[PDB]
């Protein structure tokens, strides 16, 4: 899982 | 972050607003009201893209104002962010086909005066929006918003494969705006060369530093520098506010200019 938020 | 991204939250909570208004004004009056050619179609499939891409921009920014203020801790699914992926590739991609299309009709009128098919650019349409959903649940459901998990393996690779598209893209509308400004500037006549001329700046000005930025921050610079972390919270918001402005001001620029100018 990515994240940038 | 904290206050130190507030002020682009409601500085993209405004021109979200204006983008909404601008692109159903679009939407309607492409749809229900007026008569439509190929660019039309090109138009309103161009307000549809940026009125999704902006629906999830102002819920992103709902959901953040609720998080801070109210203290609901509202959580967006994790399929929003694909969907939203997925109107902004489709909207730079109708971008990129209007300035195809454009060069196509000055380079060769004959052809697209009396021989274009007028099935062509809806068909044309649905086929770039049909790639924008291979490049984005192709994307999503390897990099988790899609299936709850994902190899970031792969993720990162078609996160590359459509900024490959992306450049592509880029190179496709510099490339036919080229074309375009040398086949005018050679064998004009009668056009108007100088509004003509700035409107051309305009539109590659607004898709180099207004449309291309928020994908080149999301899908490229956010794996190839490595330390994106404090990079963030100067970087991301300032970029989504240059992509609303893209959204926002492709009604303005490409309808209420090119035909609700005279009023
Ligand atoms: C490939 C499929 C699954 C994706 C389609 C996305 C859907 C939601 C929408 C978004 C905007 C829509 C287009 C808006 C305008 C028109 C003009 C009309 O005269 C022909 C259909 C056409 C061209 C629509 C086709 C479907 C479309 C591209």
């Amino acid at each position: 899982f990515r994240k940038k938020w | 972050c904290g206050k130190e991204t507030l002020i682009p939250v409601f500085l993209i909570l405004f021109i979200a607003l204006v983008g909404l208004v601008g692109n159903g004004f679009v939407l309607w009056l492409l749809g229900f009201r007026m008569r439509r050619n190929a660019f039309s179609v090109y138009v309103l499939s161009l307000a549809g893209a940026d009125f999704l891409f902006l629906c999830f921009q102002i819920i992103n920014c709902l959901v953040y104002l609720s998080n801070f203020f109210c203290s609901i801790s509202i959580n967006f699914p994790s399929f929003f962010t694909t969907v939203m992926t997925c109107a902004y590739l489709a909207g730079l991609s109708m971008l990129s086909t209007v300035s195809t299309e454009r060069c196509l009709s000055v380079l060769w009128p004959i052809w697209y005066r009396c021989r274009r098919p007028r099935h062509l650019s809806a068909v044309v349409c649905v086929l770039l929006w049909a790639l924008s959903l291979l490049l984005s649940i192709l994307e999503g459901k390897f990099c988790g918003f899609l299936f709850s998990d994902g190899d970031s393996g792969w993720c990162q690779t078609f996160d590359f494969i459509t900024a490959a598209w992306l450049i592509f893209l880029f190179m496709v509308l510099c490339g036919s705006s080229l074309a375009l400004l040398v086949r005018i500037l050679c064998g004009s006549r009668g056009l108007p060369l100088t509004r003509l001329y700035l409107t051309i700046l305009l539109t590659v000005l607004v898709f180099l530093l207004c449309g291309l930025p928020f994908g080149i921050q999301w899908f490229l610079i956010l794996w190839i520098w490595k330390d994106s972390d404090v990079l963030f919270c100067h970087i991301h918001p300032v970029s989504v506010v240059l992509s609303s402005l893209n959204s926002s001001a492709n009604p303005i620029i490409y309808f209420f200019v090119g035909s609700f100018r005279k009023q």
